[PDB]
Order: structure tokens, then C-alpha cells, then sequence
């Protein structure tokens, strides 16, 4: 099989900055005359989208930003002036022979000034104290960069080992992440404790920022 | 406009099969050069595994060749995917895929949607949804967050929206988290106006297709 590796596999980039990505085949993808390499462009939770085809045409409907070049195993995807909506995976194929493979992908990120996140705290909900489990959230909202540390305190205790988060795509409205941490005891747990809070480190905040609520009040 | 939409994911166990369909609207199935699966495991990278050509040439990954099948119903405008004795590495979203006329053929301008197969022993389980009520506690300025929590399902996906899609702005919905229990969990979130809390409802609406299981929870301020 034709193997292709792709560089970098992440990358970020400021806003309107030029972006490069390079695709190195382990054979000739070259056939009279043309290179059989493409590009496609995976947003999250979407099918792939083709932009390149036969290494420097551009797909229809595509934006004249992307261009492909290069021949023989060396092949470049240039993004000329990186826009928002441009966050994705993208992945170089070779057709030039079965079975068609894809490059491991290329992460691209836009790079925008840092911004804090907002953060909320929810209690558990009296029904789902009913079910004998109890989840407390955290969401920390439209932040920049996506590195954020949130620890969880119950009774000025910290919790280690019992929650989990997730952090959204990034989002090409501003170019923000968010994210959302779940802390899981059991109801009686729940009911033996008052104070339950979710500290925050992030780059945009000078200090860490606390949200808490009581249990009852 | 050409549209291909995939069924026949889910939940499948280790050494079971696969069967997945991608009907074609728009567009007649036999005008296709080419018809393709092309699939890929979580967070990994894509991997063509098998095509059918206009004159019903079929060919195969070596990687799966052996226990694939690709074939087409043009009565029915839809082309198939058969898969057997399927391990841990098939579970994967599925993709369907049209080739070229043009260009050598074997690129993809036009793909479904992509459709998830779980190879797994466990058992279907549909979620709980709680609700994630807006307060104080969830206050940033004239903003309030409120959400659902969509908790202890199996398999994956589950989709949610907000006011039967009408609500898009200030949305955001998290990749679930297996927990220890062998069960998801994910939670959706909007930010909206404090001053709408007490005239605007916001339901959020799931839908775990895997359990037949579609909740729609009305959140409001406890």
C-alpha cells in the first residue's frame, strides 16, 4: 500500500496567517502527466469535503484560499489567509492505486487573543436525587486557550478521581472553546456535605475563580 | 442536489455482522462511476474499504477482504454494505461515498452523513435526561446558562437539540464521556438572556435512536 504522512499533525495559527501542510507518499502518486493526490477538509461531527483533487485543482464551490501543489510523493495544501470557519482536520488521499488511503490528518486551530471563561455551577437535580445519584456541573464557557484546569472542592476537600470532562470543537463564531465537568457521588455522599464548589485556572485569569452553591440554599 | 443518507448502525456483537444501506435521492445510482464505504474509528483517520463501479465491478481493502460485501439495488436507488465475524476494530463510522467520472476517479466529492457501528457484548441502554436548571449560580451578567444532562446510555450517539431547533445561538452541545460504569454521559448547554427565563420556555429534545428512546425536557428556573 501507499502510505502517507502527513506534517505537521497540529498546528495553530493566527488569524489570516498563511497555513502549510505537507504530505509525503511512500511511492510516486504520479500517472502521465498527473499527481493523484487530494485534500479534504473534516469540520467536527461532519463527512469529510473534497477540496483538492489531481493535486492542484480546486473543487468546485470551494474557496480560492486552498490551493494544492507538488508531484511525485511531495504534496502541499496551502491555506492562504487562514479564516475562522478554516478550524478542521484536514487529510491528503492518493488515488493512484487501490486500496486508496488518507494521510493521519492535520488538526488546524485559529490562534485568537486569550479570553477567559465565564463559569457556571449546577446542583443536582431533585430528580436525579431520587435515582440515588448525584452530578454536579461545571461549565466554563468561550475561553481561549482550550488548556483550562478545574478542580472540584467539596467542603474545602478536593476531589480527585471522581469527574470527568469534555471540551467542545472550537467554535468559528469567535474562535472560543468551552467545556463541561461532571463531579459524581452518590445521594447519601451528596446529602452528608454543604459546600460544593469548582475552581478554575485558565491563562485569562489572574487568580483561580471559585463558583460554589450550598446544598439547600 | 445529490443526497446520500446511511442506515443500519449501532449496536452490534463481537463475531456478529453488519448491514448498512446509503439511498441515493437527487440522483440516479446508476450514473455513479463509483459507489464507496469509506469508515472511521473514533478519533483516528479515514479508511476506504470497498467500491462498486457502474458496470458492478465491486472491489475490497485487502485489510477487511475476506468478509465484505458491497452491492447495489438500482430498483431501489440504494447500494449496501455487508460485514461478518466483526471484531473491536470495526467500530467505527461508516460512510458513503460517490467517485468521479473524471480525474482517475477515486476521489470523493459527494459523501453521506456517516452512521456509527458499536462492536460490543454490552446491552442497549437509553439515557436518563436531568435537567441543568438556571439560578444565581449559573448568572453572568444579563446571561444565564441553563442545559440537560443525558446520563447512563449505551451506545453511542445521541442528538440533541433546543426548542425543536429553533434555539442554535449560544448552544453547545459536549462529546459524551464514558464513566467507569460502561455508560455515557453527556450534558447540552445554552446561554440565553436572563431577562427571557420567565417568559421564553426552552425544552431540550434527545434522542437516543440505539434504545428508541426521544425525551423532551422543559428547563426552567428551580
Amino acid at each position: 500500500d501507499i502510505q502517507l504522512t502527513q506534517s505537521p499533525s497540529s498546528l495553530s495559527a493566527s488569524v489570516g496567517d498563511r497555513v502549510t501542510i505537507t504530505c509525503r507518499a511512500s511511492q510516486s502518486v504520479d500517472y502521465d502527466g498527473d499527481s493523484y493526490m487530494n485534500w479534504y477538509q473534516q469540520k467536527p461531527g461532519k463527512a469529510p469535503k473534497l477540496l483538492i483533487y489531481a493535486a492542484s485543482y480546486l473543487e468546485s464551490g470551494v474557496p480560492s484560499r486552498f490551493s494544492g501543489s507538488g508531484s511525485g510523493t511531495d504534496f502541499t495544501l496551502t491555506i492562504s489567509s487562514l479564516q475562522p470557519e478554516d478550524f478542521a482536520t484536514y487529510y491528503c488521499q492518493q488515488s493512484h492505486e487501490d486500496p486508496y488511503t488518507f494521510g493521519q490528518g492535520t488538526k488546524v486551530e485559529i490562534k485568537r487573543t486569550v479570553a477567559a471563561p465565564s463559569v457556571f455551577i449546577f446542583p443536582p437535580s431533585d430528580e436525579q436525587l431520587k435515582s440515588g445519584t448525584a452530578s454536579v456541573v461545571c461549565l466554563l464557557n468561550n475561553f481561549y486557550p482550550r488548556e483550562a484546569k478545574v478542580q472540584w472542592k467539596v467542603d474545602n476537600a478536593l476531589q480527585s478521581g471522581n469527574s470527568q470532562e469534555s471540551v467542545t470543537e472550537q467554535d468559528s463564531k469567535d474562535s472560543t472553546y468551552s467545556l463541561s465537568s461532571t463531579l459524581t457521588l452518590s445521594k447519601a455522599d451528596y446529602e452528608k456535605h454543604k459546600v460544593y464548589a469548582c475552581e478554575v485556572t485558565h491563562q485569562g485569569l489572574s487568580s483561580p475563580v471559585t463558583k460554589s452553591f450550598n446544598r439547600g440554599e | 442536489e445529490v443526497q446520500l443518507v446511511e442506515s443500519g448502525g449501532g449496536l452490534v456483537q463481537p463475531g456478529g455482522s453488519l448491514r448498512l444501506s446509503c439511498a441515493v435521492s437527487g440522483y440516479s445510482i446508476t450514473s455513479g462511476y463509483s459507489w464507496n464505504w469509506i469508515r472511521q474509528a473514533p478519533g483516528k483517520g479515514l479508511e476506504w474499504v470497498a467500491s462498486i463501479t457502474y458496470d458492478g465491478s465491486t472491489n475490497y481493502n485487502p485489510s477487511v477482504k475476506g468478509r465484505i460485501t458491497i452491492s447495489r439495488d438500482d430498483s431501489k436507488n440504494t447500494f449496501y454494505l455487508q460485514m461478518n465475524s466483526l471484531r473491536a476494530e470495526d467500530t467505527a463510522v461508516y460512510y458513503c461515498a460517490r467517485g468521479s467520472h473524471y480525474f482517475g476517479h477515486w476521489h470523493f466529492a459527494v459523501w453521506g452523513q456517516g452512521t456509527l457501528v458499536t462492536v460490543s457484548s454490552a446491552s442497549t441502554k437509553g439515557p436518563s435526561v436531568f435537567p441543568l436548571a438556571p439560578s444565581s449560580k449559573s448568572t453572568s451578567g444579563g446571561t444565564a446558562a441553563l442545559g440537560c444532562l443525558v446520563k447512563d446510555y449505551f451506545p453511542e450517539p445521541v442528538t440533541v437539540s433546543w426548542n425543536s431547533g429553533a434555539l442554535t445561538s449560544g448552544v453547545h452541545t459536549f462529546p459524551a464521556v464514558l464513566q467507569s460504569s460502561g455508560l455515557y454521559s453527556l450534558s447540552s448547554v445554552v446561554t440565553v438572556p436572563s431577562s427571557s427565563l420567565g417568559t421564553q420556555t426552552y425544552i431540550c429534545n434527545v434522542n437516543h435512536k440505539p434504545s428508541n428512546t426521544k425525551v423532551d425536557k422543559k428547563v426552567e428556573p428551580k
